[PDB]
């Protein structure tokens, strides 16, 4: 019995014999059984006897020879000039659709806190609100051309006066609690509930519709995502990020490692899209945060993000303010709804186009003093009504996995090499500086780079698509691998060729509907199809 | 300069930065499963594609079906599902021929199996439908409440804890008038065809209840056949399919008399789920069995009999919004067989017209195919007999190909001396997968000269076998004390490098940020260091008053010693040579009140926790009772011929026997103690 | 007390009534399996949010007889409503705490310990660049130890652990083994916990087998370092450096007293028979032995009976 | 030898030019190796470190904590007593000044003793 | 001057590898160039050898 085998022996003795097993169909199962066999049969046994008494004489070849010569793969051969540029969409132009910009911010820096200086975020903002002087009367400078913008100048004069007002109170709050205005209930849609009954009272009513099932619109591509992305492989004066420490090496292949990753880390430490990780990392984790912990407040939320500069000084930075409407979230699906609310320098009347879900105002003017002498420039101030979810909120807590993507891409692009030249091949990446990579386009032709250059690239790469998650990229993607597997194979002196070439460009096109990040990737792969076959 | 990344392929093979194309780390944060919408296209398809066949009406559940066997031969190239059972009879006989003595011993392998499972196997596995409730619960749930119900109306065989009893009661049940549900108190009715049809009815796929205990026997058996041939490599995982594809390549290019051609191809196949049909799985099963018991015929036949008649669950329903009154209501699916069309749009209604006549009961009718996942092995089994078939003994003329094939992909390379033969065999190939009911995807194959090719993830250049089908690890905290996640992280990392192919430059950095979480997450700072939380004065205190620093855990204050040449020793052991005599005495002191390799410590400890059955947490009151009185449970398995009140008993009355003799208490509480026993006992006598 | 009082108001609902008369020991790990199956909420975000609550973790009510209310800060460090404490309060117990000695720690994790000393007295070689193919063998991860079987050590660790649950076999035979003397007088005042006990002999005296793609040593010592000596594309060189006779008569008879415990055997006479409770719960009635009863070649000897 | 290092060195160059072999490379990058650890190791050789500094005065520097000790509280009781018995006011802080700088002193010197040993 | 004796060992190693190699290239060899190339070889190699063993004592 400790083995498994008492029972079976214990329920073999059927009087003084015995018997193995017992197991018969005896019914329902029967009939059940008679109704799933070829159509040529009516009991079980005889399509059991039929299996047991068969011997294969000629059945697939006459088979084969009854068949229709219809029936065939034809091989087309795939040459120099056989493939074609894929087909892009053509209407209203795209607009900008991220939680927080990118290249059109400007911050209000609190400098240097002091070392032991560890506090609650909304005294951190208001610490960094008074060292500006500059505010004037707001006005709207571009309308929403959908909804009621008095409503925003309100929102905003209200959000100043409430953080103004702190000092008529006796004791001092950790967060604050806006007041349900009429304003701010409009924004965060607290009056477009509909209500739910039964079918059955509303059996008779008129103009019921089925549901939002509507073709999606048809956009073309804009010139400021290219924009966005060459701005975004640039270096900055601070750092963003550092990490931790282990211990000391000993083996040859550790030393390897270590030189690896420190030249990585070098040379993507002051990168643009590091300072996005973090930015996004702090927004995500404090809504997170509130949404769980006030569910029926209209709670001010600050952002926020931590440097060190160049000099070893610490720094904080603020950006702006959100406003957090109701969260009952019962399951991973439900929406919160929110208002934002962003400092800029950039003028919204030089690219209307980009800027269709926004009202922007003008709230205050700011000194510079880059050259000789002092000018004023005007502050502007960006508004807009979202909500996301709680599943991309997790989503975004998580982009260091971006980092580690960039670095496994780097060393698999190095061991593949080495092991075709058996030696060790990272001292000939690194630090030799003869060596030019092709990275970019200009109307003169084919440009080049350096290893840093490509490590920063990659890097915004992997960060605009954790930024732009749509099926469009991952259908787009699969049939671009295929195609360029295949142009490959082609490059090689392989002699290719293809079964169905129209349906591949087919799927192609039908996953292009209206995203601007998967049309630049479609650009691009355009571009590349122009160069590898002339 | 305008950058794009794209442009880097003109200097770097497409192999060797084939890992930029994949865009995610992980599952993104969108659906698109859908609703009732994609489950009636689903049908509509799988019905359209084998339109020619024979209808009838069941005799014993009232449901029109489809048998598309032995139809029409195709004459175009879209998919259709009509096979032939001589085909694949002939198919399997010669795989049987090529590998004498690969179906006997399977079956007796798959006997001693199938007559020592027990009932427990059934709680491991995802969620499971349930006919009791009509929604979806964890399989122990699930279990627990089809034994209740079932011994509620007399069908109490599972007893035995033998799985086989368990089938055999659910045969019987599948027998009856009249059943009969309690929900705590309502008592339901269910006559014999709602339960019947019940019994039958998929999810939108997990199984139900009453149906995986035939598909794990067919699942092993299927299995069993796949680990003894060379051209499955579904089984296998790692550096073992990277020796598969080298071999393949290999044997091909033998290159003896070199006058010859070899090309390879890439392929998909297009419909893999709805082309199959039941019925061909019976008849494979039913000539694997050839010379055996017929229990075991009957048990392992059982499964495709469910199958070949069966109902699909539609969904929630449909949702509807008024312009007007801000107004807005669910339709459900269980009285869309009747509501007026004019509400919905034009798709809606053409798919609700055509779904029309499969509609019994709020569940559709759908007789041929396989809905999703499920007989994986078995399809594998049915692909590589045509591979097989591709030897020179039967193809009898100068071609001859052999190849690799998984669940629905697979890789193929013909050999021949001119083009026109490679043509030929290609075409025969193609010919003979659509003969049995397999269609391949033109649109998603290339052929090419051999030297590159690509097989689920596995990109095979001239020796270099990359592989990119597995994601990077969590790197996060797991949670449940300070002294369980460092093992599980360290462990993780290191199962990583041997298994898949984690480089050693990225295991570093993935400790690195492993670090910094755990440091966040627990508040265990450096003592040299200026962040202040609650807990630094206490570490800055130790940390003032340690001789050796380098011996202080990463939980309080010490630093990190971990590389890669250590990741397989736990931490304690690791600094047990280089820390302080009394920090040594107060950390591993086994009478500390708070108490995958790891040491006790007291930095182990637990944090605060916060119908059918009257109370669901029954079995675990008696369970937790048991090892109270027999410490040993929770290290073996007891064995015992008696029932778990006389044991309990009978240890009850030496232990206080003993006690009062050993004078440990008085004589007041051993009366006490003497007539409670007696009372139970007297209860028992019922 | 407690138990006893707990097990007399369970059989008075008749529904764990038919639980507990139904159901023999064999089956006890059947019904143990019925529990749930759905507690994966994030359990990274919850440990988060409980790090930031005051008194997180539970301990004993003895932990106030030991360890103050504040410390020198003046910080709290318990509070009551089992109690709630809080992570200072195990810093301070590190920092401040009764101390013991610790000599019997290198003996239960000895496994463990060898390990430190192999990678510590070892030396490295260079590092060579090139492709390899790698073949299945059957590798051992644990050697386990020589002369003993998978069938007596779980008995060895039967008898050492829980001396007062064995049952049948090993307690008819006569014999004894050399190691579980060693290893019961070693462990004689170990005050660590019987499961980390037992699950430490279980490595270290039972052998287990698996599947691996090994591409160098075959010996265990050389499967342990895997992830440091193979790559995708290099390999690294590296040297490690370095129970008396009784019989069952039939069950519980009432005409001989009431039942005894094995560890009470000890003063027993030259032949009386008594009853004890042997296993997980079997009473049966035994007697001490008069002859040897061994195994020698009366065996065959039988075979004189046959084939005339 | 030197000379037979670069001599070598390029003989294997213009050889595998010619035709690669794994070995080849790998004696060219071990040979390199070799070369630099021969580079550094001379570097080091013709410095080596400073023992000159580490056989300093250390014999009785050892022994003169005790005679310091001799003099430590015989001086400070001798304080204390000329404390108590004088009466002016400037020898007065003179004395108690002393007697502070003789116990800081003190603690420092054991303290130092106490960590060096 | 604990990092050093700790790379004395692997260049100890590293040496006695590449001599069984060089000495089986010079065995398996057919050109004259070649040999007098692994002439030259064998002969630094033990040199160099020597003095690094004398180091190595040295240093102790």
């Amino acid at each position: 019995a400790n083995r498994g085998l008492w029972d079976s022996f214990r329920q073999s003795e059927r009087g003084e014999e015995t018997i193995e097993e017992r197991f018969e169909i005896t019914g329902t199962m029967r009939r059940l059984a008679d109704q799933s066999l070829p159509p040529n049969f009516s009991c079980l046994e005889n399509f059991r006897a039929y299996v047991d008494g068969f011997e294969p004489n000629g059945y697939i070849e006459g088979k084969l020879s009854q068949m229709s010569k219809e029936v065939n793969a034809k091989i087309e051969p795939f040459l120099k000039t056989t493939p074609r540029p894929i087909r892009l969409p053509d209407g209203p132009p795209c607009f900008q659709r991220s939680k927080f910009l990118l290249m059109d911010a400007l911050k209000l820096s609190i400098e240097d806190p002091s070392h032991e200086g560890e506090g609650i975020p909304l005294y951190d903002a208001i610490k960094c609100m008074r060292t500006f002087f500059g505010w004037k009367e707001p006005y709207i400078v571009k309308p929403h051309e959908k909804g009621i913008n008095p409503n925003y100048l309100l929102s905003w004069k209200q959000v100043l006066a409430e953080l103004q007002d702190i000092e008529n109170e006796e004791k001092i709050p950790r967060t604050k609690n806006m007041k349900k205005t009429s304003q701010l209930k409009w924004a965060l849609g607290e009056n477009m509930a509909p209500e739910k009954v039964d079918f059955d009272n509303c059996r008779d009513v008129s103009d019921l519709k089925q549901y939002d099932s509507d073709e999606p619109e048809l956009r073309s591509l804009s010139s400021w995502i290219q924009n966005e992305f060459n701005k975004a492989c640039e270096l900055t004066d601070s750092t963003w990020i550092e990490l931790d420490e282990i211990g000391e090496d000993v083996a040859p292949i550790e030393y390897i490692a270590s030189m690896r990753r420190n030249y990585f880390t070098a040379e993507v430490s002051h990168c643009r899209a590091t300072e996005y990780i973090m930015k996004g990392v702090y927004i995500n984790t404090a809504l997170l945060n509130a949404s769980c912990a006030a569910m029926d407040d209209f709670q001010l939320i600050p952002m926020i993000s931590k440097c060190r500069t160049k000099e070893g000084r610490r720094k904080t930075n603020l950006y702006g303010f959100i406003i957090k409407g109701r969260s009952h979230l019962r399951n991973d699906t439900d929406v919160v709804n929110f208002v934002s609310m962003e400092f800029s320098l950039t003028d919204p009347r030089l690219e209307p186009h980009k800027w269709e879900k926004y009202c922007v105002l003008e709230i205050g003017d700011m000194l510079l003093r880059s050259a000789i002498g002092q000018m004023s420039r005007p502050m502007f101030l960006y508004v807009r009504t979202n909500g996301t979810s709680k599943i991309k909120m997790k989503w975004g807590m998580e982009m260091r996995r971006c980092l580690l993507q960039s670095l496994q891409q780097i060393e698999s692009m190095i061991e593949a090499e080495s092991s075709v030249k058996e030696k060790d091949m990272t001292k000939e990446f690194f630090e030799n500086k003869s060596e030019t990579w092709p990275i970019g386009e200009s109307p003169k032709g084919v440009e080049d780079g350096s290893i840093g250059k490509v490590c920063r690239t990659l890097l915004a790469k992997s960060v605009f698509n954790s930024l732009y998650a749509s099926p469009q990229l991952e259908g787009f993607s699969a049939e671009s691998r295929k195609l360029l597997l295949v142009v490959q194979a082609l490059r090689d002196n392989l002699e290719p060729g293809t079964f169905d070439l129209e349906g591949l460009y087919e799927a192609i096109e039908e996953c292009l509907i209206n995203d601007p990040w998967v049309l630049l990737n479609a650009s691009w792969f355009n571009s590349f199809l122009t160069h590898a076959l002339r | 300069m305008d950058v794009n990344p794209t442009l880097l392929f003109l200097k770097v093979p497409a192999q060797n930065a084939i890992s930029t194309t994949f865009p995610y780390t992980g599952d993104p944060p969108y659906s698109h499963g859908t609703g009732t919408g994609y489950t009636m296209d689903t049908v509509n398809r799988t019905h359209q594609y084998s339109e020619k066949g024979k209808w009838t009406t069941n005799t014993e559940t009232g449901a029109p079906q489809l048998n598309p066997i032995d139809g029409p031969l195709p004459e175009d190239n879209e998919p259709s599902g009509y096979a032939q059972t001589d085909c694949v009879l002939e198919a399997m006989a010669f795989l049987e021929e090529s590998h004498p003595g690969i179906f006997e011993n399977s079956c007796l392998e798959t006997m001693e199996v199938v007559q020592q499972t027990r009932v427990d196997r059934l709680t491991q596995g995802r969620q499971t439908y349930d006919w009791t409730l009509n929604r979806n619960q964890p399989a122990a749930t699930a279990l627990a409440n089809t034994i209740e119900v079932f011994r509620s109306n007399g069908l109490t065989a599972n007893e035995s804890g033998r799985l086989i009893d368990f089938l055999k009661d659910v045969m019987e049940s599948m027998d009856k008038e009249e059943m009969e549900i309690t929900t705590h108190k309502k008592k339901q009715r269910v006559n014999k065809r709602s339960y019947l049809i019940r019994a039958l009815t998929l999810n939108t796929a997990t199984p139900g209840m009453q149906i995986r205990g035939f598909v794990y026997f067919v699942e092993t058996l299927a299995r069993s056949i796949c680990e003894k041939l060379e051209q499955s490599g579904l089984p296998v995982g790692g550096n073992e399919k990277k020796a598969k594809l080298a071999n393949v390549v290999r044997k091909m290019m033998t290159n003896s008399q070199d006058t010859e051609l070899s090309f390879t191809i890439t392929g998909d196949n297009t419909k893999w789920n709805e082309n199959q049909n039941p019925r061909m799985f019976l008849a494979m099963i039913t000539y694997i069995t050839k010379n055996q018991p017929e229990w075991f015929r009957n048990v392992l036949s059982i499964a495709p009999i469910m199958f070949s008649n069966k109902m699909a669950r539609l969904g929630k329903g449909y949702m509807f919004e008024s312009k007007s009154m801000k107004l807005r209501t669910q339709i459900p699916a269980e009285m869309l067989a009747s509501i007026d069309l004019k509400y919905f749009n034009e798709s809606t209604r053409k798919k609700i017209e055509k779904i029309r006549p499969l509609l019994i009961d709020g569940t559709a009718s759908l007789s041929p195919g396989m809905m999703m996942g499920m007989f994986n092995m078995l399809s594998t089994v049915l692909g590589v007999s045509i591979l097989n078939l591709g030897q020179k003994r039967y193809t009898k003329t100068t071609y001859w190909w052999d190849g690799l094939q998984s669940s629905d992909d697979f890789a193929l390379i013909v050999n021949a001396p001119n083009h026109e033969g490679i043509q030929a065999g290609v075409d025969r190939f193609y010919r003979t997968c659509k003969l049995v009911g397999i269609n391949m995807s033109k649109k998603k194959s290339y052929i090419n000269r051999t030297g590159t090719f690509e097989f689920t993830s596995f990109f095979y250049r001239y020796g270099f076998v990359a592989n990119f089908s597995m994601e990077l690890p969590s790197f996060g905290v797991s949670g449940i004390n300070e002294s369980a996640d460092m093992s599980i992280g360290v462990t993780v990392i290191k199962n990583n490098m041997i298994n898949n192919d984690l480089g050693p430059a990225t295991a570093q950095m993935a400790l690195q940020l492993f670090i910094k979480d755990y440091r966040y997450t627990y508040r265990c700072h450096r003592g040299d260091t200026q962040i202040q939380t609650r807990r630094s004065f206490e570490l800055k205190k130790l940390w003032e008053q340690t001789r050796s620093k380098a011996g202080l855990l990463v939980s309080d204050g010490g630093p990190n010693l971990y590389n890669i040449r250590n990741l397989h020793i736990p931490e304690v052991c690791l600094k047990w040579e280089l820390m302080d005599e009394d920090y040594q005495g107060r950390l591993c002191n086994p009478l500390n009140p708070f108490v995958y390799d790891a040491v006790a410590t007291t930095h182990s400890w637990i944090p605060k926790r916060n119908g059918i059955l009257e109370d669901e947490q029954m079995y675990q009151k008696c369970c937790n009772l048991f090892e109270k009185f027999f410490p040993s449970s929770s290290y073996r398995r007891p064995v015992g011929i008696s029932s778990m009140v006389e044991a309990m008993v009978s240890r009850a009355r030496i232990d206080a026997r003993i006690d009062f003799e050993s004078g440990r208490i008085k004589k007041e509480e051993f009366a006490e103690i003497m007539k409670i026993c007696s009372t139970i006992e007297e209860l028992r006598r019922q | 007390m407690e138990r006893i009082k707990e097990l007399r108001n369970l059989m008075s609902q008749s529904r764990t009534r038919e639980i507990l008369t139904k159901t023999t020991v064999d089956h006890m790990a059947i019904i143990k399996k019925y529990t749930s199956g759905r507690q994966e909420k994030n359990p990274s975000l919850r440990m988060k949010w409980m790090m930031a609550m005051k008194y997180p973790i539970t301990a004993d009510k003895r932990i106030t007889e030991m360890v103050p209310e504040r410390n020198e800060q003046g910080q709290t460090l318990w509070s009551k409503m089992r109690v709630m404490v809080s992570p200072l309060a195990v810093t301070w117990w590190n920092r401040n705490g009764p101390m013991t000695s610790t000599v019997h720690y290198p003996k239960v994790y000895k496994t463990y310990f060898e390990k430190v000393e192999r990678l510590k007295h070892g030396t490295f070689g260079p590092v060579h660049f090139r492709n390899q193919v790698k073949i299945r063998r059957r590798v051992d991860i644990n050697p386990g130890h020589a002369d003993l079987s998978a069938k007596e050590a779980q008995d060895v660790i039967m008898e050492v652990v829980f001396p007062n649950e064995v049952g049948a076999r090993i307690l008819t035979s006569e014999s004894q083994l050399t190691i579980t003397k060693e290893k019961k007088e070693e462990l004689q005042d170990c005050k660590i916990s019987p499961l980390m006990v037992a699950y430490m002999l279980e490595r270290e005296l039972v052998r287990k087998t698996r599947f691996l793609p090994v591409a160098g040593g075959t010996s265990s010592v050389y499967i342990e370092v895997l992830h440091l000596t193979q790559g995708t594309c290099w390999e690294q060189m590296y040297t490690p450096g370095g129970r008396r006779g009784f019989l069952i008569l039939g069950k519980e008879d009432r005409r001989y007293g009431p039942a005894l415990s094995i560890n009470e055997l000890s003063n027993l006479a030259k032949g009386e028979k008594a009853n004890v409770l042997i296993g997980q719960g079997d009473v049966v009635l035994v007697m001490k032995r008069k002859r040897d009863s061994s195994i020698l070649t009366d065996s065959q000897t039988a075979t004189k009976r046959i084939r005339m | 030898t030197v000379s037979s290092f670069q001599d070598i060195l390029l003989r294997m160059s213009k050889m595998q030019l010619g035709s690669s072999s794994e070995d080849l490379n790998g004696m060219i990058t071990q040979f390199e190796s070799l070369k630099l650890y021969r580079d550094s190791l001379g570097e080091a050789v013709m410095r080596m470190g400073d023992l000159h500094s580490l056989q300093n005065r250390n014999g009785k520097w050892r022994e003169q904590l005790g005679q310091k000790f001799e003099e430590i509280r015989w001086l400070i009781e001798e304080v204390r007593h000329r404390l108590k018995t004088t009466e002016n006011s400037f020898e007065q802080i003179t004395f108690m000044q002393a007697l502070q700088l003789l116990f800081e002193v003190e603690q420092e010197i054991r303290t130092f003793s106490f960590q060096l040993i």
